RNA sequence: UUUCAAGUCGAUGGAAGUUUGAGGCAAUAACAGGUCUGUGAUGCCCUUAGACGUUCUGGGCCGCACGCGCGCUACACUGACGGAGCCAGCGAGUAUAAGCCUUGGCCGAGAGGUCUGGGAAAUCUUGUGAAACUCCGUCGUGCUGGGGAUAGAGCAUUGUAAUUGUUGCUCUUCAACGAGGAAUUCCUAGUAAGCGCAAGUCAUCAGCUUGCGUUGAUUACGUCCCUGCCCUUUGUACACACCG
């Protein structure tokens, strides 16, 4: 029998998935990770600032994944929350368009993911081949 | 914190908005003036400017081309208070409506880049008691 | 990543551009009691000095202070945003600055004259204290 | 130009004679033998619009909610497209119209 | 002249921009389903139109 | 107002720890705060580390809940 | 033009509440009970009720003539449509 | 083809579907094990109908469900419901509706919803207030 | 149990055993109840060319010492943030327009911008990947990282036009409020409460309604003690009927 990324749980497999896409370290990084806030409707910016950026690119490498053709603007709507208005009832506001298309223009570099035909974005050749095998390396202990 | 000091200085300062003093200012183009205000000047100016506030600035360079011992330019009066004050337009002295009456402004240059009917309040304010 | 200890190296009390800083407050939430300086701003001049937020106010050496009030005062020189100012195209200058402490509440009265000199509207109902922003009030602030 | 397949699209408020036609018309493709796919529901919309009662505003607050159903059918046909036509003109409503598109 | 400020002031996009079928009024205006019609006079004429009350 | 609970860990209070904990039938975030006198930030730093020195051992494991037990 | 399934329905229902009211203040004198619609290829069957049918039917035709031209020139339709 | 049987379990809008099929015991949530569902707290839910019978019943039979609608906890309790109705299912087309009836008796005895699906559904919301039966607060 | 009647309460079976759950319709009369500010529905009165018609420009309907009502945020740790997990239903959508829903790609911290494509629609927006919620962290009883008014400076969108900030976004200021007196409202099961989403208004603006679904209880299943209404008896000098 085999392994596959729906064998493990995601919360722990992205924890390893950005362990080693941080010390891997090919994966560019734009220069205002360090100054940017995730969402419009978030109030502050990500409390692991050295690991916040690798951690959501292992979760968009995994959303992927299980998916057919997502978009960047699904990607917005997906980590996007409810906002604090301040008297107004919350709302559902979408996440920053940047940081969602830097990941995937930067995973689409790294190697995991490439533009599927009719829109979106597919997992590549050797997307399913390298995440298969940080699964393996989860489960061992 | 180390220390801190403030001795202000100057050097015969004329008066100055954004980095342009009043010498540049006035005889800037206000194509080229825009571009160094607000968000919302900046919009309105590349909406397209129709014939009522070029109308208005037209007769305001004549009223004071009308007087030359400098003195005050003759009021010239209107009613569109949503002109943006440009500084061609300073010094000269406009009748805005606020619905009942027109008051008068004299344009100073600290007005500049505000809405002509912001200095003319439309209601007389309440007095309880 | 474990329990550490210090002795005499703890400072109860800082003092940074004039204003009393409770040393026991962790150093990201500490700046914020300097008038001027927000959560938003005091993650990043942290950050732009390489001083980690895990540290209490106190913690921080005479080196570190030095460091983070010379960021706060240039903050453009450490590639922190013009957006991400408090008085971004000043009006007298036209560049962006982040007012302070002391300086905050001079610029922001030289901004209310400079509001009623001209007797803008706006500037008027400053003057009266009420509010300027079109809020209604014929049925709220009542309180004095 | 001959044998094709072809799409019959049935719209109607009501059922009654919206099924009569789509039987109608299934009765008259099996004496004819023509292959066919149908009739297909699609799921019925219901278009509804909910008024204040009171044609003042005195009174409790009470609403009318009206309501406008729409039945859609869809058959698909396999034979000549002058076949299809006639047929259409022997099953004929008032209620439901038809639109055909190849 | 006159002609040129005679209803010269646009009346699109606005409530003044459509009225009611029936009453050519502007309030209270119903534009589901482009019925433009009258919240009053939808009701006097809903059952022409097709619609029935069943819940 | 009256808290003032210590943030900063000296010698005294060290030891004092690695004495006093060891003779409590359940300790957790609070427990630490109760008796100890210390804040709950350091308290949360000090049951992740007695749990890596073998002196506490893991009853249960939740990020809003530490139920820890005695090792003896 | 184009019109969505909900709107033509809709509009097919808004034209026959505004023909009906037509004729009960124009025909209101000759007793009208109702209309019916019956839509049919190339043509568009109007049927009305009315106690009186000499009175819309009158002088060679000349009203139901000079009535189904009001319509023709309201709604945009074919002369034989 | 094979000895295949084709459920679902249904709760409030969350509708699971269960395929079981012949073969080593493969019980799969959308292409994942059921060891790892999200709702930890919840997980003892889908292990009910497991534990319950034993997991011997599943040596010959591979579970697949695909479950969608509803909401977290609404998936959990359909989940739980295609699994039970499918293992019943394969029983009385399979094997002797003795062992059927039998695992049916356990199945009942413990929770109705493991084969009945609840039918409580929304009660729709009534003009002058903003539930079904809560009203605007009146004032005098 | 019962007059062994109408019925009621328990079990069993059942999808459903409270009229199976919820609504729509709804009698004989009546009110000086509200609307002539829905009507090219109306009688009468007023006005009808310096109009009370209609149109254009500008303001106001928001105006603020105050009293009252429908509500929204909150006063924290059963929590805030920061990451991560990631599930509905009811619905709506355009053309030579006067511009609809808009994915996908590319810019932008954001708001937003741009280029293409799909959809007159179970096809595309859309699985509307919604929010509460769950996991892991930071915080640690502190007017604190609760709360986010008020205000300064700046960036976009809609619109002819945003000043009396339409709305959105960025930084900063960070107020009352530490669970609320006398009183008083709504509610019995997928109900109440949270929690969002869609449709209506709509160029823009939803703290509003109309619906929808997510999570999902406590406590009766009783009475006439308060309150309102109905019935029977009674009194009456009322019948325009106690506003007698
Ligand atoms: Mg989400
Ligand atoms: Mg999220
Ligand atoms: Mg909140
Ligand atoms: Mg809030
Ligand atoms: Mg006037
Ligand atoms: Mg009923
Ligand atoms: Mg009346
Ligand atoms: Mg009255
Ligand atoms: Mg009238
Ligand atoms: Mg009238
Ligand atoms: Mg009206
Ligand atoms: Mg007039
Ligand atoms: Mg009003
Ligand atoms: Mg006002
Ligand atoms: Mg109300
Ligand atoms: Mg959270
Ligand atoms: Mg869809
Ligand atoms: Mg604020
Ligand atoms: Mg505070
Ligand atoms: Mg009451
Ligand atoms: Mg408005
Ligand atoms: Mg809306
Ligand atoms: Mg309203
Ligand atoms: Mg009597
Ligand atoms: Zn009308």
């Amino acid at each position: 029998p085999g392994v596959s990324v729906r064998d493990v749980p995601a919360q722990d497999f992205i924890n390893a998935y950005a362990q080693f896409l941080q010390r891997q370290g090919k994966l560019e990084v734009p220069g205002y990770v360090d100054i940017v806030k995730t969402s419009a409707g978030n109030d502050l910016p990500p409390q692991e600032a050295e690991t916040w950026f690798y951690k959501r690119a292992a979760s968009i490498a995994r959303h992927i994944y299980l998916r057919k053709q997502v978009g960047v603007g699904a990607l917005n709507k997906l980590y996007g929350g409810a906002k604090n208005r301040g008297f107004r009832p919350h709302k559902h506001v979408d996440a920053s368009g940047s940081i969602n298309r830097k990941c995937v223009q930067a995973l689409q570099k790294i190697g995991v993911l490439e533009i599927s035909p009719k829109g979106g974005r597919r997992i590549s050749e050797n997307g399913q081949r390298d995440l298969d095998r940080i699964a393996a390396q989860t489960l061992e202990e | 914190m180390v220390d801190a000091t403030a001795p202000k200085k100057r050097t015969f300062k004329q008066f100055s908005f954004k980095g342009v003093d009043l010498k540049d200012l006035v005889e800037m183009p206000t194509e080229e003036f825009t571009k160094l205000c607000g968000a919302r000047v900046r919009r309105r100016f590349s909406r397209g400017l129709d014939s009522k506030p070029m109308g208005l600035i037209k007769k305001l360079r004549a009223a004071r081309a009308a007087t030359e011992p400098n003195e005050r330019p003759a009021v010239v009066k209107t009613h569109l208070r949503n002109m943006i004050v440009v500084p061609e337009m300073i010094g000269s002295v406009v009748g805005v409506y606020n619905g009942k009456v027109f008051n008068t402004v004299e344009i100073k240059p600290e007005m500049v880049g505000h809405y002509l009917g912001e200095f003319s309040i439309t209601y007389t304010p309440v007095r309880h008691g | 990543p474990l329990v550490v200890q210090e002795q005499g190296s703890f400072q109860h009390i800082l003092r940074l551009l004039n204003t009393n800083i409770d040393g026991r407050i962790k150093i990201m939430y500490a700046l914020t009691k300097i008038r001027g300086v927000g959560r938003r701003y005091a993650n990043l001049v942290c950050k732009k000095a390489d001083v980690e937020l895990t540290k209490r106010a106190g913690e921080l050496t005479q080196e570190e202070l030095e460091r983070i009030v010379t960021i706060m005062q240039n903050p453009t020189n450490y590639k922190i945003p013009a957006w991400f100012l408090n008085r971004q195209k000043d009006q007298v200058d036209g560049k962006d600055y982040h007012v302070l402490a002391n300086n905050l509440e001079s610029k922001l009265r030289d901004d209310l004259e400079r509001l009623k000199k001209i007797r803008s509207h706006r500037g008027i109902r400053h003057f009266w204290g009420l509010k300027v922003r079109g809020q209604h009030t014929k049925t709220t602030s009542r309180g004095r | 130009q001959q044998i094709h397949k072809i799409r019959i699209t049935l719209t109607s408020t009501k059922v009654k004679q919206l099924e009569n036609v789509s039987a109608n018309i299934i009765r008259n493709a099996a004496q004819y033998n023509i292959v066919k796919k149908g009739p297909v529901r699609m799921p019925t919309k219901v278009l509804k619009i909910t008024t204040r009662k009171t044609p003042n505003g005195e009174g409790s607050k009470t609403w009318d909610a009206y309501e406008m159903r729409i039945h859609k059918r869809v058959i698909d046909l396999q034979a000549p497209a002058s076949t299809v036509k006639r047929i259409t003109q022997i099953t004929i409503e008032p209620g439901v119209d038809v639109e055909v598109t190849i | 002249a006159h002609e040129n400020v005679w209803f010269s002031h646009p009346r699109n996009f606005g409530k003044g921009s459509r009225q009611c079928r029936h009453c050519s009024s502007h309030s209270g205006l119903i534009r589901k389903y482009g019925l433009d019609l009258c919240r009053q006079c939808f009701r006097e004429k809903a059952a022409d139109i097709g619609f029935n009350k069943y819940r | 107002d009256k808290a003032q609970h210590i943030v900063i860990l000296d010698q005294e209070k060290y030891d004092r720890i690695l004495k006093d904990v060891p003779t409590y039938k359940y300790v957790s975030v609070s427990v630490l705060v109760d008796r100890l006198k210390i804040g709950g930030s350091l308290a949360r730093v000090a049951l992740r580390q007695l749990e890596e020195d073998g002196i506490i051992t893991p009853v249960l494991k939740h990020s809003k809940q530490a139920i820890y037990t005695r090792a003896q | 033009a184009i019109l969505s399934k909900k709107k033509k329905l809709v509009a097919d229902g808004v034209f026959y509440a505004e023909l009906n009211e037509f004729f009960t203040r124009e025909l209101a004198e000759q007793g009208y009970a109702g209309v019916e619609v019956r839509k049919t290829p190339s043509k568009l069957e109007v049927i009305v009720k009315a106690s009186n049918t000499q009175g819309v039917l009158g002088e060679q035709g000349r009203r139901i003539h000079e009535l189904t031209s009001l319509i023709v020139k309201r709604f945009k339709l074919s002369p034989e449509g | 083809s094979t000895q295949s049987v084709q459920t679902f379990g249904k709760k409030k809008t969350a509708t699971a579907v269960a395929h079981v099929k012949a073969g080593k015991g493969l019980i799969k949530i959308n292409g994942s094990p059921i060891t790892l569902v999200q709702p930890e707290i919840l997980r003892f839910k889908v292990y009910e109908p497991l534990t319950l019978v034993g997991l011997d019943k599943f040596q010959g039979i591979d579970i697949r469900v695909k479950v969608t609608g509803g909401g977290h906890v609404s998936q959990v309790y359909a989940i739980r419901q295609a699994i039970a109705k499918g293992l019943v299912a394969y029983h009385q087309k399979y094997v002797d509706e003795a062992s059927k009836n039998e695992l049916k008796k356990i199945f009942a005895s413990y929770d109705k919803t493991l084969l009945v699906a609840d039918s409580r559904r929304m009660e729709p919301k009534k003009f002058g207030g903003r539930g079904a039966r809560a009203r605007f607060q009146k004032s005098y």
